[PDB]
């Protein structure tokens, strides 16, 4: 189904790139937590 | 061709593994944070 299949290929390419972006941002979040994070009984949204 | 679809698929699966990993790193990190 070559017209629907070309879009499947490009679709999978785009999903990969988006996933890459999410991984990068999650790693940046992890870096913030690694340096500055803590868990406290009365932490959270204040 | 049909091959390039297989390659895009492989790369997508490969990136999913990276997503699983960064999520598991985050889980571990939460376990290791200071508490008070």
């Amino acid at each position: 189904s070559s017209n629907t299949l070309v879009e499947m290929t490009l679709g999978m390419k785009k999903l990969k790139e988006e996933m890459e972006g999410v991984v990068k941002e999650l790693a940046e979040n992890n870096h913030i937590l690694e340096r500055f994070g803590s868990l406290t009984m009365d932490g959270g949204l204040r | 061709s049909s091959d390039n679809m297989q390659h895009a698929y492989w790369e997508l699966k490969r990136e999913m593994s990276n997503l699983h990993l960064v999520t598991q790193v985050q889980a571990e990190l939460l376990r290791k944070l200071k508490t008070s």
